[PDB]
């Protein structure tokens, strides 16, 4: 890298991080997509 | 960019967030929620509107063949400019 | 409420059964069966542990990816608690000692440990809470083990009303201390006993049962604010009993009489060792405690569950016993 | 053609006759063994020093997948489930829908890394190179669901390795 | 020439159609059809009685002497009635030829087993026993080959899900390995490929 | 000197003792048996690291599943992870192991190896190189070397 | 020609019951090794409940060559058993241990889910 240096982009990591597995930083999946039904929600003030 | 919830959580790029009586926080206890830091829309929206001088542009996303199908875009609008379908760059025709 | 947890599936290990279960001490005999049981229909269980994670290993496989959650917990932290509950629809207390260590005594671990669980459970707002007690609790009894049980079950049944207490008789299983109790005496010639084992009546119940009315518990809305009282479906003289398992075991029963001063003498010796006694002076009190009868609490029976007789399981836990057909014992007719 | 490789006739004059007697007696063909294994004894061993010293892969190495992006920062996935279609195993599962700039992109993208055969057929398969097999290949986890990418995990891995990832490409692209 | 085009070969084409015509004088009582394929493989398609009269007459005679048994499996189409079709690769290393012959069964209607001519047909008609359920009379020992112990149905039916019916796993209470009813965490997804345009006109098959 | 400060020692000459002294035995099941060859063989050479090469089920400390693990086969497996004495730990190799891999949708075909006994690393790939088998047995070192067993006895 | 069809092994519903008898003798003398020798927890009486009642399933049957692959199947499911290749667990799969009782009536289907 000292000869032919990388391509610099701005969303490219400045510092760089080992195998955290095992670690409080490591990976949790989780789905990406938000809720799918909306349920009905009931009102708020009685019938009578 | 990332704005976190009422609760501490951040809100990924896919707007997805745990509501605040969903059980399913309790797998971050302890860890952390993996979230990108580089929004990929705010990150388009600073790039500026090239200026041509042509009714059809062609954009390749740069690069060459390391870029996306080669398509052609049309900027007959002026009320609008002309946005690629792969990169979201953006083109304009210059005053006509 | 916007929506409960909406179980969903055929109740199996991929399943969604709407219980989010915060099992205390679940590294034990009982917790290993709650959590295979939750984790078989598909519930989503945060196991609190105070022990090396090498011990917990055997709760992994219990559940499907991510149903099950281990977290670092400490007895005496209230805010290590919260993280471990505040997500969850039912906390349940399995935790506890069959004798005293030089930092937790019969007091903090059924008293204070029990009352920290019950109120960090009703401030972060947990409906459920499934409190395990004994059944031969008594303020009066000559085991501080059992004293500790009656005044930590009166604290729980008031920080959390809504409690279920479930208090079960001695339990028998694989990895119990009650059946492979009365198998490591023979290494010491005879099996020493108060009384020859007469005067003692108990009525032990399956691992198997206890869980499944736990589980039962959990989902039944008629078990808030109920005291239950888990026993078996015969009585057995502490004397046939004994002679049962030797029976099962195919060892020799050389039952002799030790008067009650020196079974302590000897139990305080095993006392000095720094891992798990063989035998407590404490551990002695209970073997030899009659089992009481509480009519007026409900049992398993109620929950949806039928005893299991010990005659058709004995042989599973005490088939290890065995080097290289058994009468059944004699039970105590009800009047 | 065939050749023979055990038809031969052992002579039976007595010099040779001799000479069996000799490697049969005196272990000849034994001690000859010992020899190769001496020998071994005093060449410089191939073992490498990891994890100080690394085996030599090639740009074309198929290792954890990744997510990249363009100069710009724009992701270059545009939700075409080209990658989703071919991945031989289905490790591959994306959601998409309209952006709130209008834009075609992904609200969900897993690949379950114990499903992938690390077959890279989803590279191949990618109009816009968004979806690449980097080169790292040291990632264990000590979890079976560290091993279940979304898409802020491959995103992260693009970010991570855009530097090496680039340079891979750019030094085969033209056998692609 | 063409160079992305596979070069025919008429010489072996007519070769073996000559064979072909020359099994089926010599049985008539079993050959139902016989053809070859484009790329020169003679298919000989006979009735299941004709099995060891068939493979008999091909491994011995002078003119055929196929001595080798290459491959013997099974194809489930449920659309017909004898859903299976078994088939017999054939190898003779006298004329450096190939040989396949088809017959058929169903479910209930057994095959005579092709031990007695080629002894490599044990382990092959064990196979198509457990996975596709075809029973082999007189086979010597006939059982389950790649199942499990104790495995029910035949996996390689076009009616068997691809997933089974059960799936394994440990149970801590009962201390084994236990068998479920099986659950998916992602089912698999079922994707439709076929083009509604046709390709091949050459076997558009008559309306 | 303090309870404290002998309890700290003894863990790491007895976390230092069982790292060193990995013995594996391998469930060579599929392909991924012959990456873990490549292990042993000089270019890696597992051995020069204290984990020798191949090990009795009763001598093991580390069972290496490399491999499919089909339904067949998975009592056996389990039978041989009972009768190791402890401590044991299991390394999962390949997406077969992993989670089912290729065949994660089969009939016959366990859909990972953590349905039937604990995992303690998962090492990825189809197969994972040799190289990226050797990280998982030294990131296995590491996790034994964070053992803290006599010092949470001391606190029980 | 439509019926006459190539037997397996019988030739009527009479030789079919014949093998079927002497198929469950085989399986009913089996029992009391097998619970032996696979040191399983369940008693011969119970074993033998469940050899009663596999047979009890398929006794609508009027096939004789489908009561052949029973039987054949039987056979074979026996080898397994007395050779030993079955462990403890295929032959601990025929009582459902680990499985919770499904309901059976309407209503209790109802709550859990959709299933008929
Ligand atoms: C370390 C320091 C370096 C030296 C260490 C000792 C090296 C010993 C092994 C060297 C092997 C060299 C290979 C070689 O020459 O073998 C081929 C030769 C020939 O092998 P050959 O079988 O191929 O010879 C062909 C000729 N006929 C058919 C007659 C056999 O081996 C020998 O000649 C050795 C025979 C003598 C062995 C007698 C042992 C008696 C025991 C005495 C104990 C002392
Ligand atoms: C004879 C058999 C019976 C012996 C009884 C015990 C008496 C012998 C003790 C021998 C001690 C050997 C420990 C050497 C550790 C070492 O070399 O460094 C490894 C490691 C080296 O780092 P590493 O092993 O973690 O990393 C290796 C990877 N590379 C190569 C990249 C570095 O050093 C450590 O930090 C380990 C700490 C061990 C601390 C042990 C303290 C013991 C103090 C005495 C306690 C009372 C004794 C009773
Ligand atoms: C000694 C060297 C001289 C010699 O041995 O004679 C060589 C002579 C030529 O060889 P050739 O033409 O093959 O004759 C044998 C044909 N029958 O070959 C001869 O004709 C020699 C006579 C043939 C018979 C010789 C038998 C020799 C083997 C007998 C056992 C000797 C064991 C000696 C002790 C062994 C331990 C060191
Ligand atoms: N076993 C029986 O016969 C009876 C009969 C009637 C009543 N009980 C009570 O049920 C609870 C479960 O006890 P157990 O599982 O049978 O036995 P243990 O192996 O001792 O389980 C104890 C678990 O609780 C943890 N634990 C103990 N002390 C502490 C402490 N100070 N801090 C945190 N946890 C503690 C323990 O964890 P670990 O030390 O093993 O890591 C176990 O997980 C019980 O109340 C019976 O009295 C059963
Ligand atoms: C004889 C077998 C070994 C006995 C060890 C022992 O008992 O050592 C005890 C002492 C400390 O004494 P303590 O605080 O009373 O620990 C008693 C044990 N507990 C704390 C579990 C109750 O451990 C040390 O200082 C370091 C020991 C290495
Ligand atoms: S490498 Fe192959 S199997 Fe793995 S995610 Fe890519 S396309 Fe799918
Ligand atoms: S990663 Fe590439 S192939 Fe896959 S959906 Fe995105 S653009 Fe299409
Ligand atoms: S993970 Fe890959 S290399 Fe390993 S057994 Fe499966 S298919 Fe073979
Ligand atoms: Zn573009």
């Amino acid at each position: 890298p000292t000869v032919k240096p990388p391509t610099a982009r701005k969303f490219i990591w400045t510092n760089h991080k080992f195998n955290l597995s095992g670690t409080p930083q490591q990976y949790v999946p989780y789905s990406t997509t938000r809720k799918k039904i909306q349920e009905w929600v009931p009102p708020s003030t009685p019938y009578k | 960019g990332v704005r976190t919830s009422p609760t501490g959580e951040k809100v990924t790029h896919t707007g997805q967030v745990y509501d605040d009586g969903d059980y399913r926080k309790v797998r971050f206890v302890g860890r952390q929620k993996e979230v990108n830091e580089n929004f990929a829309i705010d990150l388009i929206a600073e790039q500026p509107v090239s200026q041509v001088g042509s009714r059809v542009i062609s954009c390749d996303g740069g690069g060459g063949a390391l870029g996306h199908p080669r398509v052609y875009i049309n900027l007959d609008k002026e009320t609008k400019t002309g946005t690629c379908g792969y990169c979201g760059l953006q083109f304009r025709q210059q005053h006509h | 409420l916007h929506h409960a947890v909406i179980p969903h599936g055929k109740g199996g290990r991929s399943s969604v059964s709407g219980i989010v279960a915060t099992v205390f001490g679940a590294t034990g005999f009982l917790g290993r069966y709650v959590v295979n049981h939750l984790g078989r229909m598909g519930s989503q269980v945060i196991v609190p542990h105070r022990c090396e994670p090498y011990d917990t290993m055997h709760l992994r496989p219990m559940g499907d990816l991510g149903q099950i959650i281990f977290m670092d917990w400490n007895g005496r932290d209230k805010d290590s608690i919260r993280r471990a509950v505040e997500h969850s629809s039912v906390v349940i207390n399995l935790v506890g000692r069959e004798w005293e260590t030089q930092n937790f005594d019969f007091e903090d671990v059924f008293v204070k440990i029990p009352q920290a669980i019950a109120q960090v459970s009703k401030e972060a707002g947990v409906e459920k809470f499934i409190h395990i007690s004994h059944l031969n609790a008594d303020i009066k009894s000559s085991s501080k083990y059992l004293r500790s049980k009656a005044v930590g079950e009166k604290e729980v049944r008031e920080t959390f009303p809504e409690a279920t207490i479930i208090k079960p008789a001695e339990i028998f299983g694989r990895e119990d201390r009650f059946l492979n109790y009365f198998a490591n005496i023979r290494w010491f010639g005879g099996v020493p006993l108060i009384s020859l084992g007469k005067k003692t009546v108990k009525q032990p119940v399956y691992i198997v049962d206890v869980t499944k009315g736990i589980i039962n518990a959990i989902k039944d809305p008629d078990a808030r604010g109920k005291t239950f009282a888990f026993v078996g479906p015969s009585r057995y003289l502490l004397f046939d009993l004994v002679q049962y398992v030797f029976a099962v075991a195919h060892r020799p029963f050389l039952p002799y009489p030790l008067p009650h001063f020196a079974y302590r003498w000897i139990g305080r010796l095993f006392e000095i060792s720094p891992f798990e006694p063989w035998t407590t002076r404490d551990k002695v009190e209970r073997i030899h405690t009659t089992d009481k009868i509480l009519p007026h609490l409900p049992g398993l029976e109620d929950l949806g569950v039928e005893a299991t007789p010990l005659e058709l399981k004995a042989i599973e836990v005490l088939r290890r016993h065995r080097t290289y057909d058994v009468q059944p014992a004699k039970t105590i007719p009800t009047s | 053609t065939y050749k023979y490789v055990n038809l031969r006739e052992p002579s039976m004059d007595m010099k040779s006759v001799t000479d069996r007697a000799a490697q049969t007696l005196l272990w000849t063909e034994l001690i000859r063994g010992l020899g190769m294994t001496l020998s071994y004894l005093f060449r410089e061993p191939a073992t490498i020093n990891y994890p100080f010293e690394k085996g030599p892969l090639s740009p074309r190495f198929r290792g954890e997948h990744a997510l990249r992006r363009y100069p710009s920062g724009e992701e270059r996935c545009i939700a075409c489930k080209l990658c989703e279609a071919v991945c031989p195993a289905q490790a591959i599962t994306i959601e998409a829908e309209p952006r709130a700039d209008g834009s075609r992109r992904t609200t969900r993208y897993d690949i379950d890394m114990t499903k992938c055969i690390y077959c890279g057929f989803c590279q191949e398969a990618c109009p816009v190179d968004a979806i690449v097999e980097g080169p790292n290949f040291e990632f264990s986890t000590e979890t079976h669901e560290e091993l279940l990418y979304n898409k802020e995990k491959l995103l992260n891995n693009g970010d991570k390795w855009e530097a090496e990832i680039a340079a891979n490409i750019q030094a085969d692209y033209l056998y692609r | 020439t063409r160079p992305t085009v596979r070069p025919r070969n008429d010489v072996a084409h007519k070769q073996l159609s000559a064979f072909g015509e020359y099994v089926a004088e010599i049985l008539p009582k079993y050959v139902q059809q016989v053809q070859v394929s484009c790329f020169n493989e003679l298919e000989i398609c006979i009735h299941p009685d004709g099995v060891i009269p068939v493979l008999t007459f091909l491994r011995d005679h002078s003119n055929a002497q196929f001595k080798s048994l290459a491959d013997l499996t099974a194809v489930d189409i449920p659309t017909r009635q004898n859903r299976f079709e078994i088939v017999y690769n054939l190898l003779s290393l006298r004329f450096n030829s190939r040989i396949r012959v088809k017959t058929y069964t169903d479910e209930l209607t057994p095959i005579e087993s092709s031990v007695p001519v080629y002894k490599a047909a044990n382990w092959y008609e064990r196979e198509i026993w457990d996975m596709f359920g075809v029973f082999f009379a007189n086979h010597p020992d006939l059982r389950r080959i790649l199942t499990d112990y104790g495995f029910e149905g035949h996996p390689f039916r076009k009616d068997f899900p691809l997933s089974g019916y059960v799936e394994l796993r440990y149970d801590d209470e009962v201390k084994r390995v236990v068998a479920e009813p099986v659950e998916l965490a992602q089912e698999f997804r079922k994707f439709d490929l076929n083009s509604p345009w046709e390709a091949f006109p050459a076997y558009r098959q008559p309306p | 000197s303090r309870g404290e400060y002998v309890v700290a020692k003894l863990d790491d000459l007895i976390n230092w003792a069982r790292r060193s002294s990995l013995w594996p035995m391998t469930f060579g099941l599929a392909c991924c048996a012959v990456e873990m060859m490549h292990m042993a063989a000089p270019r890696y050479d597992m051995d020069r690291f204290g984990v020798v090469f191949r090990a009795s089920p009763r001598q093991s400390d580390v069972m290496i599943v490399a491999g499919t693990l089909t339904n067949k086969m998975a009592p056996a497996l389990r039978k041989v992870y009972d009768q190791m004495p402890e401590p044991r730990y299991v390394v999962s190799m390949g997406s077969c192991a992993n989670g089912g891999g290729y065949y994660h949708y089969s009939y016959s075909v366990v859909r990972g190896c953590d349905r039937i006994v604990p995992v303690d690393i998962y090492v990825p790939g189809c197969p994972p190189t040799a190289e990226a088998l050797l990280y998982g047995i030294l990131q296995l070192q590491k996790k034994i070397k964070r053992e803290k067993r006599l010092r949470i006895w001391y606190r029980r | 020609a439509s019926t006459s069809v190539k037997p397996i092994f019988s030739r009527d519903m009479n030789e079919a019951k014949r093998r079927v008898r002497e198929l469950y003798r085989a399986w009913y003398r089996e029992v009391p090794n097998t619970v032996h020798l696979f040191q399983l927890d369940i008693s011969v009486k119970q074993g033998r409940d469940k050899v009663r009642e596999m047979f009890k399933k398929n006794a609508h049957i009027t096939d004789p060559r489908v009561v052949d692959l029973l039987v054949i199947k039987g056979k074979m499911e026996l080898e397994e058993t007395i050779k030993v290749w079955k462990q403890r667990t295929h032959v601990m799969r025929f009582f459902h241990e680990t499985e919770a009782p499904r309901p059976k009536d309407f209503l209790s289907k109802f709550y859990v889910g959709h299933d008929p």
